[PDB]
């Protein structure tokens, strides 16, 4: 009977643990935790989610290959 | 071998006043080039080995040549010393006796007996990639011969001192391509593969909270890695191929050797139990999966087992793992029609070890070896003997690693 407006983000559980780290630092990111592959993220930070997620993989993988 | 005469073609050109490095594989006769060069110059040759088993391998080449037990071809050791001769001496020495520091066991005076009576003329150094060090510069500074020579199989090191050998010993002269020598004698065709096993969600969040050398205890002990190890173990026994499992960590070697029910060779293991497994590996067919640390690869390489599995990998030494993996493939020669030497690496996703393992595979492209990627082989979903597959065993493995992180 209640329909809240968020943003459904479907991903793997390893990425899902990285999205919750963004809500643990900058906060106001993950509204609700749905299941192991889905989350409820705020719609005003979805573009901020995609920009911050590319930064953490660039620091995790690195690999200059030189 | 024709590449040895190509290595000897530069010695027959100018004849006198030359010093360089010759790159020859470990399975190739690199000890045969030092014999023909000793019969050409005919002088007091001092062999610079590192192990006592390296002394005994050069003494068998002296028996194949001409004399060894006479008063000419000596044998410099810290237990006993032999006598040499003028312009006809073949002595093998040790790095931990000629250099040393102050620990003398009545053999340091014997080690300086041939380095003071002008008993030189030819310098032969075994493994020139280890000369980028510190005590190796004390060995070169105490000798002064007419010609020098360095013999090695690999020289890839990121210590930024391998380029110093061009003026210390000499520049590299002949580098033989290993893919071209694999067409001469089939020295096991390499198939570099990396099994991309997934990472569990319980071990992934606990991996990011750990750093230093304690974080590798969660990467190797991943529950899907035991599903990837036990699947590849049972896959090689169906093809009739023996397995040699490599691991840079001693504790992670014992964790994969005890659950799989296999004997192990690790640090500070007694030699009565070390040689007993080698009699069960080279003779008994029940032991086709051995687990070796860093002692059983730098001492004796086995020419069997055409399937190699790497589990524990350390950062930085990815070129040192390439020197270890290359000596196994060079030992595996018999020139078969197939001779598919499979190499696997159980690398978990989004861990700090798989991004350093790509530096190890990048060295293999420089050797000419082909590298392929295997995400998952379609057969691990049908193996009920995979440990830590059930979610109950993954939580039991999580508590054992969480107890391991509290101890470290």
């Amino acid at each position: 009977a209640r329909a809240r407006k968020g943003a459904l983000v479907q991903c793997d559980p390893s990425i899902k643990a990285l999205i919750l780290q963004i809500d643990a630092k900058m906060s106001d990111i993950v509204l609700e935790e749905l299941d192991d592959t889905h989350l409820l993220v705020n719609p005003s930070k979805v573009e901020f989610v995609k920009h911050e997620l590319n930064r953490l993989l660039s620091k995790n993988i690195y690999n200059p290959m030189d | 071998r024709p590449y040895q005469e190509k290595s000897l073609s530069k010695m027959f050109g100018n004849g006198r006043a030359r010093s360089g490095i010759i790159v020859l594989p470990c399975g190739a006769g690199k000890t045969l080039v030092g014999i023909t060069a000793a019969c050409t110059i005919k002088k007091s040759v001092i062999v610079l080995c590192t192990s006592s088993v390296s002394v005994m391998q050069w003494r068998q080449q002296f028996l194949x040549x001409x004399x060894x037990x006479x008063x000419x071809x000596x044998x410099x050791x810290x237990x006993x010393x032999x006598x040499x001769x003028x312009x006809x001496x073949l002595v093998v020495s040790t790095y931990s006796m000629v250099a040393n520091x102050x620990x003398x066991x009545x053999x340091x005076x014997x080690x300086x007996x041939x380095x003071x009576x002008x008993x030189w003329g030819f310098i032969i150094l075994d493994e020139v990639h280890v000369v980028p060090a510190a005590m190796f510069r004390r060995v070169v500074s105490t000798i002064a011969a007419h010609a020098k020579l360095g013999l090695t199989a690999t020289l890839v090191r990121e210590d930024d001192k391998i380029g110093d050998l061009n003026f210390l010993i000499g520049p590299k002269l002949y580098e033989a391509n290993w893919m071209e020598l694999s067409q001469k004698g089939h020295i096991a065709n390499v198939q570099c593969a990396e099994v991309w096993c997934p990472m569990t969600a319980e071990f992934y969040q606990e991996y990011l909270r750990e750093t230093a050398r304690k974080r590798m205890l969660l990467y190797i002990m991943n529950p899907t890695k035991f599903q990837a190890c036990q699947f590849l173990i049972q896959y090689h026994e169906r093809r009739g191929d023996k397995i040699i499992v490599f691991s840079d960590n001693v504790y992670a070697l014992q964790e994969y050797a005890l659950k799989m029910g296999k004997p192990f060779i690790y640090g500070s293991t007694p030699q009565q139990e070390r040689m007993n497994i080698l009699q069960n590996f080279q003779y008994n067919d029940q032991i086709n999966t051995i687990f070796l640390s860093k002692v059983g690869d730098t001492s004796i390489d086995l020419p069997e087992a055409t399937c190699l599995i790497q589990i524990s990998s350390h950062y930085g030494s990815r070129r040192q793992e390439a020197q270890r993996l290359g000596r196994i493939l060079r030992a595996k020669r018999r020139n078969d029609e197939g001779f598919n030497a499979f190499f696997y690496s159980l690398v978990s996703k989004d861990t700090q070890e798989m991004y350093y393992s790509t530096k190890r595979q990048a060295f293999l492209v420089d050797q000419g070896y082909a590298f392929k990627v295997i995400t998952h082989l379609h057969g691990m979903e049908n193996i009920p003997n995979l440990a830590y597959a059930s979610p109950r065993e993954r939580r039991e493995l999580l508590q054992e690693v969480l107890l391991k992180n509290e101890e470290a």
